[PDB]
């Protein structure tokens, strides 16, 4: 009826799933570490510190991915820098509360509405918000929203030594995605249509993962501080 | 009453409009810090975008079931479309203008009469852009084979976003993108039957168009060549004014 999932590919699934839920919550060891590094400044202190520690577990949920390790180390960095971005935009749409119409991250106090209007960013987060609406009306289980992340990490990025092989291994996820569809939805037509919808995420988080790198050169502009470890990821020039 | 096809869009590449009413699109403007020598060949080109995006909206108000949507959204899906779609028609057109099959490509397709040469985008800045447009489009499509009614399906998953801000029907979107979605699967599926990753293949261009076409609006308004407060209004008033658009027999 419908070609099944191989032994490879339902295993790629439950270990994405299985590293994608122990990443979805910080280590309390490096919760008070990042924090310790440096006109209240505390909505933009608590914004960037939740972004720094879930970045690092970008990081770790990136180098245990297989086919990372079959890429150069300048392919690596340059595949962590540009998803590091969009991949957030992931993790926060994923505790997208429905009633609240808000982001509960359990720490509940960074990405708030109240915290970007004292930062500054008042309108960032309607931009955010609204992603998060878009993407929780598709209601994509753990096994999109894992194979969708890996997709966008292997994806094809400016100034990669080897495009062909990031390119092979992004469709090995794809097709892993394509089958899981396809047995989910019985070979339905649909399963283009819900495939699709999901290739559609990877067009949209290019534009947040655009206004990210704008917001940090205008931080920049203004002498507001920015953390190091975030000003590096992403490349944030020291401008005037 | 007519079925969103692949078919039908491809018989819809074939009018061409008359775009006796011109909106300003994109302008030099006052105090613009584009060099004056330059300024000229800047508002030449301006122009020539205006064109097409003239002509664009008049593509799109034809497609089945857009003119039944609302005006608000027929505005707002235009208005977020027509500099992906340009560059979309851009590396399209810039595919017959390709080396061969170690130099990177030095000619793209600005309009029929038109090729842009390399050397001109590294002065103007813009060399970055222009490689990327002749590399992950126009380079890339090549490679994967596209042929018309996969480019024209594609071109209508870019204009029918349902994810595109402040739409009043954003369902009335859904169904026009999720029916493309089911004639670009069944096209792919009916024609290369061995390729089944080609579905993925060509919409992973659209993730590598949106990068470019954003990083060209940072040029854009860098040089103060874009309208914003007015592109909706000629939106507007180019669809309900403009002529319907011509036909070859
Ligand atoms: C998606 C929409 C597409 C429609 C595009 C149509 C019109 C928009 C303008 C596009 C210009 C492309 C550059 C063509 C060369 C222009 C002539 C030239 O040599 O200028 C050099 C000058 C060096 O000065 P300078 O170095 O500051 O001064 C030197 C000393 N005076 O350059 C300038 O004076 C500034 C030119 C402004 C360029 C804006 C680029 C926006 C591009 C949008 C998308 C197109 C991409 C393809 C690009 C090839
Ligand atoms: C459309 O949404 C945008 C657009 C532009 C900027 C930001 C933003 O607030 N980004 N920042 C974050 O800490 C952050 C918070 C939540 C998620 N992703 C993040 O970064 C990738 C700054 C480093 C403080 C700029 C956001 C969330
Ligand atoms: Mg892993």
């Amino acid at each position: 009826n419908v070609p099944p999932l191989t032994a490879n590919q339902k295993s790629l699934i439950a270990r994405l799933v299985y590293y994608q839920e122990g990443y979805e919550q910080p280590s309390e060891e490096d919760l008070k570490r990042v924090t310790q590094t440096w006109d209240s400044d505390m909505p933009f202190r608590q914004i960037t510190e939740m972004t720094i520690l879930t970045v690092q577990l970008i990081v770790e949920f990136a180098k245990g991915l297989p086919g990372f390790s079959k890429i150069s180390q300048s392919d690596q960095i340059t595949l962590l820098k540009a998803c590091s971005s969009e991949v957030m935009m992931l993790r926060v749409a994923r505790r997208y509360d429905a009633a609240t119409d808000s982001v509960l991250f359990a720490n509940n106090q960074a990405y708030t509405r109240d915290n970007y209007r004292k930062a500054g960013m008042a309108y960032v987060i309607e931009d955010l918000l609204h992603f998060c609406r878009c993407m929780y009306s598709m209601m994509m289980d753990n096994v999109h929203y894992a194979l969708l992340t890996a997709i966008v990490i292997f994806s094809d990025r400016p100034g990669l030594e080897q495009p062909s092989l990031v390119e092979e291994i992004q469709r090995y996820y794809l097709n892993t995605l394509r089958v899981y569809i396809l047995n989910q939805n019985s070979a339905s037509p649909r399963s283009a249509v819900i495939f699709g919808k999901i290739l559609g995420i990877l067009t949209e988080i290019r534009t947040l993962g655009m206004q990210n790198s704008n917001m940090c050169i205008s931080l920049k502009l203004k002498n507001r501080k920015l953390p190091p470890f975030l000003e590096e990821i992403w490349d944030v020039a020291d401008v005037a | 009453v007519q079925e969103l096809s692949i078919e039908r869009l491809l018989e819809m590449e074939s009018l061409v409009a008359d775009p006796s009413e011109e909106f300003q699109f994109l302008r030099v403007g006052p105090d613009s810090n584009v060099p004056p020598k330059f300024r000229a060949p800047v508002s030449s080109l301006c122009q020539i975008g205006n064109k097409q995006i003239a002509a664009l909206v008049v593509w799109a108000r034809d497609i089945p079931h857009f003119s039944q949507l609302e005006m608000e959204d027929q505005i707002l899906l235009i208005k977020g479309s027509w500099n992906e779609l340009l560059l979309f028609a851009i590396a399209w057109r810039s595919m017959e203008f390709l080396t061969e099959e170690t130099s990177p490509p030095q000619l793209m397709c600005l309009m029929p009469g038109m090729t842009l040469h390399r050397n001109s985008a590294l002065q103007a800045g813009v060399g970055q852009i222009f490689d990327r447009v002749l590399s992950e489009l126009s380079l890339k499509m090549r490679t994967l084979r596209v042929d018309q009614a996969e480019y024209v399906a594609l071109k209508a998953i870019i204009l029918l976003n349902p994810d595109v801000k402040g739409l009043k029907n954003r369902q009335e979107v859904e169904v026009l993108r999720e029916k493309m979605f089911l004639c670009l699967d069944e096209y792919c599926r009916r024609s290369r039957s061995s390729e089944e990753g080609r579905f993925a293949a060509l919409l992973l261009r659209l993730p590598a168009l949106r990068s470019i076409s954003l990083k060209s609006f940072e040029h854009l308004f860098f040089f103060h060549l874009v309208a914003d407060t007015s592109i909706a209004g000629y939106i507007r008033d180019a669809l309900r004014n403009h002529a319907p658009p011509i036909d070859t027999n």
